[PDB]
RNA sequence: CUUGAGUCUCGUAGAGGGGGGUAGAAUUCCAGGUGUAGCGGUGAAAUGCGUAGAGAUCUGGAGGAAUACCGGUGGCGAAGGCGGCCCCCUGGACGAAGACUGACGCUCAGGUGCGAAAGCGUGGGGAGCAAACAGGAUUAGAUACCCUGGUAGUCCACGCCGUAAACGAUGUCGACUUGGAGGUUGUGCCCUUGAGGCGUGGCUUCCGGAGCUAACGCGUUAAGUCGACCGCCUGGGGAGUACGGCCGCAAGGUUAAAACUCAAAUGAAUUGACGGGGGCCCGCACAAGCGGUGGAGCAUGUGGUUUAAUUCGAUGCAACGCGA
């Protein structure tokens, strides 16, 4: 979020290392996610499928070469 | 080309230059095949464009088409499933054509009875950045 | 089909159900495209006040000004029917328009039919009425004639007419054709079209052209459908 | 009319509109800018290139202020928070301080329904 | 990673201000133990140090404030 | 009698429960400061708000509700459920070692209790959200989706309701049966120890062997192998309906038919077809280009119209300088 430039320093990069900061903290994702309500059923759901999908993906990574 | 970006065949150079670019110029001038009539044209511009630029006509033409040659356009992109226009930079090979592209339709659309006229005014124009060529050039860029 | 063997249709519009100026657009070329007498009734004046029906006769006259019969009844005082009596007499003429215009009241007016039988009729509710007639009867006339009650319609579009059949259609359009400097004048912007300067200088009613238009447009919604119509 | 040489640029980032305003370091208002106010209406006015030019709309009228540096708190997911400041440094302007103020709650409020689009 | 198992800590103490500190954003948000490495019981030990240091102002519960 | 069950001693982890304080963001509102002309909203708009000064920004205030990050395939609880921090009261589980009692056990018709959300009663409270409703758009209509508002409700206290796809669609308890990778939480030994290696418990996740299953799949947390007890089922509708009983303030809940009607209804899986489902890979399909057609005159074909006859056939691509 918070920048501070220095004495000598290029605008670019500036502004280069303050979105990539503002983007560290994943701030859009943030303000995105409480746009509009969300049932905590689907939000369950979804945190579940993602999880399983990412097991899925983990257990393809090992299954190949074994 | 979807499979295979084929390369572009090589054009051969003018024989009364030798320069790429001109025969390229007169490939983009000729009309129906006509490749004798378009070399007596572009012979007789770039001589009167001599003769109004003094000395080095092959390099009038040059920087001629320099100042005009564009540097950035509009590009169309249908990612995001709807018309998207982007401003792209231009490759060197590109930019040429386009420049060479310009010019010719410029002439034509000159008039005052003769091509070799028209061409030569044109390119006399270009050679200051004037004649209307630079013009389309400018609203292309401002389009960025 | 809905009746066969009919000889005259009467559009039969309402204020309070809904004002359309599209569906009697759509009954008109769709009984151009057949053949059949249209004529065009307004009914339920008297919930208009003399203001509201000075303000809704000079947009019925759209219809009258190119010859269209209009007439403007009220079923519940029976006032004006007479002229409606007098051009349903001797013919066969179905009742047709939207639930809720007053179709059936309209006719138990007109045919003075005995207490015991008369036509269910119920009152529309918020933005539309009821469909209170689910079926198509015919009547005789007392004079001379029959009548048709016909069920409530929603959307009489026209898909399976060409394009060509609804420019037909409207009847203040001959006036113009062949006057279209491209031939194949679609008429919307095409340039040259004549018939956008005549309703540019108020020659043909704008509500028309642009009812025209949205037709048109209609049909490439309702084009998406595989099954024939032939 | 009065050269406080020193200031902060208030963004306002949001996905209908850009709200550029420029005022003291105490929060006292000098000048603001929008891309409504810009001349860009509906699509066109939620567009990067239209905060960019609120930048400008927005610098001109604060000449008399002429602040030299100034510090910039964006706030708001719209497009065009990084165009503004970017377009404001090609005005002159020198960001003396780049920092993010999105308001954000710790599961404070309800917010509205999903749309049913 | 895992510094404190490392070291055997029994309690995470809120009083430290130098050492958990490590352990927080310059945003002041608790980073997840995927990365700093650190244990089950003793990332919840930290996560209640850390608020317990929040609430006694000690650290910022956010960079703005 | 002590192996099942239970007690005691010492510790561990935990959004377990009830009550009371408190914190920091954020929303809204009020008041004030700066200051201009728009704000807001959509695919696009409009309604709406703003010159009395909106929106923006700063300061101060008020109120309600919820606790980003931690955060997890994590934990706890019989289930429903439980998430800032702290205090008070309180339930359960697990581990090591040892002592203690001595079958004290399992299941459970009736019965009792708990029990998401919505809803009901009385009384508070009400920031945000939001059935109903008001309005603007779209539309035949929009009575919907979208937009601007917005009441009950959502929160608290006390009662009532007692139902959910209350689901793992898998009753409880016990025993036995090949393996692997994890997560979490105890604990022993050995280490030079952080590490690290040997073990040994509890809960939990994903694969998979035998075996089982209609198949899908389950697979030591079985849907395997077996015991004990309970609940439930007997084709699909009619119908979880009628009547009666009980319960409820009411909404309704529970128990629960029959007449009548059909030859099906259904579960899994197979092949194809389709999708306003995805992944592609090609094609002058598009893009990038060059020249056209579409306007004019004429040539020619066709439709139509006409005619005594304008012979017949070809009619989306794939008929129309086609048979000819
Ligand atoms: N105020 C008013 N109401 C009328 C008038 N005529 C008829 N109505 C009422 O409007 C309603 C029309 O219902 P009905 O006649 O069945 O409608 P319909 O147009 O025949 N079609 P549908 O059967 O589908 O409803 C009835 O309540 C009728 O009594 C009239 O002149 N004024
Ligand atoms: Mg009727
Ligand atoms: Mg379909
Ligand atoms: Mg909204
Ligand atoms: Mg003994
Ligand atoms: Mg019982
Ligand atoms: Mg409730
Ligand atoms: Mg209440
Ligand atoms: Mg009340
Ligand atoms: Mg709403
Ligand atoms: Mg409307
Ligand atoms: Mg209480
Ligand atoms: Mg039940
Ligand atoms: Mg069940
Ligand atoms: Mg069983
Ligand atoms: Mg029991
Ligand atoms: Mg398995
Ligand atoms: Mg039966
Ligand atoms: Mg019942
Ligand atoms: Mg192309
Ligand atoms: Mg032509
Ligand atoms: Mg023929
Ligand atoms: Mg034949
Ligand atoms: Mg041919
Ligand atoms: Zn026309």
């Amino acid at each position: 979020p918070v920048i501070k430039v220095r004495e000598n320093e290029p605008f670019d990069v500036a502004l280069r290392r303050f979105k990539r900061s503002c983007e560290k903290a994943g701030v859009l994702a943030e303000v995105r996610r409480r746009e509009f309500y969300e049932k905590p059923t689907t939000e369950r759901k979804r945190a579940k499928a993602s999880a399983v999908k990412r097991h899925a993906k983990k257990l393809a990574r090992e299954n190949a070469r074994r | 080309p979807r499979r295979r970006v084929i390369g572009q065949r090589k054009i051969l150079p003018d024989p009364k230059f030798g320069s790429e670019l001109l025969a390229k110029f007169v490939n983009i001038l000729m009309v129906d095949g006509k490749k004798s009539t378009a070399e007596s044209i572009v012979y007789s511009a770039l001589e009167t464009l001599a003769q109004r630029s003094g000395k080095s006509e092959l390099e009038a033409f040059e920087v001629a088409l320099e100042n005009v040659r564009p540097t950035v356009e509009v590009k169309s992109r249908r990612v995001g499933g709807s018309t998207y226009q982007v401003p792209v930079e231009v490759r060197p090979v590109r930019r040429n054509a386009l420049a060479m592209r310009w010019i010719v339709e410029a002439a034509r659309k000159r008039g005052d009875k003769s091509m070799a006229l028209r061409l030569a005014n044109e390119l006399s124009d270009a050679a200051e950045n004037k004649g209307t060529a630079v013009k389309k050039r400018e609203d292309v860029h401002r389009m960025a | 089909p809905i009746a066969a063997n009919i000889d005259q249709i009467v559009i039969v519009s309402a204020i309070l159900p809904e004002l359309s100026l599209n569906i009697i657009d759509r009954y008109l070329v769709a009984c151009e495209t057949l053949q059949i007498e249209p004529i065009i009734v307004l009914n339920k004046i008297d919930l208009l006040d003399d203001e509201g029906m000075a303000f809704v006769n000079e947009q019925m006259d759209i219809y009258r000004n190119i010859g269209y019969r209009v007439l403007m009844v009220s079923s519940h005082t029976q006032d004006g029917l007479k002229p409606l009596e007098e051009a349903l007499t001797g013919r066969i003429s179905i009742f047709a328009g939207q639930s809720g215009v007053g179709k059936s009241s309209l006719l138990n007016a007109l045919l003075g039919l005995q207490k015991e039988i008369l036509t269910n009729d119920i009152s529309d509710n918020s933005g539309l009425g009821q469909h209170t007639t689910t079926a198509a009867r015919l009547y005789h006339f007392p004079h001379g004639g029959d009548v048709i009650d016909s069920p409530g319609v929603r959307e009489f579009g026209l898909w399976h007419l060409e394009p060509e059949q609804i420019t037909q259609g409207f009847v203040e359009f001959h006036d113009y054709l062949g006057l279209c400097k491209y031939r194949d004048c679609k008429h919307d912007t095409d340039p040259g079209c004549a018939i956008r300067e005549a309703v540019e200088e108020g020659k043909i009613a704008e509500t028309r052209f642009e009812n025209y238009h949205r037709i048109l447009e209609s049909m490439a919604q309702v084009k998406t459908r595989k099954n024939f119509s032939d | 009319r009065k050269q406080v040489s020193d200031g902060v640029a208030h963004i306002h980032a949001s996905f209908n509109n850009t709200i550029v305003t420029i005022t003291d370091r105490q929060g006292n208002a000098l000048g603001w800018a929008t891309a409504g106010g810009s001349g860009f209406r509906g699509s066109r006015k939620s567009t990067p290139f239209a905060a960019q030019v609120a930048a400008e709309r927005c610098a001109d009228a604060v000449k008399e202020y002429g602040i030299k540096n100034l510090e910039v708190m964006v706030k708001g997911p719209g497009p065009g928070r990084e165009s503004t400041i970017r377009a404001l440094n090609a005005a002159g302007f020198r960001i003396t301080n780049i920092t993010d103020v999105t308001p954000i709650p710790h599961n404070g409020c309800r917010p509205p329904k999903k749309r049913r689009v | 990673f895992c510094r404190f198992t490392a070291e055997g800590v029994q309690e995470i103490d809120y009083k430290d201000i130098a050492t958990l500190k490590n352990y927080i954003t310059e945003s002041g948000k608790i980073v997840p133990s995927r990365i700093t490495g650190t244990r089950a019981k003793y990332q919840r030990q930290l996560a209640r140090a850390i608020k317990r240091a929040r609430y006694l102002s000690l650290l910022p519960y956010t960079d703005r404030h």
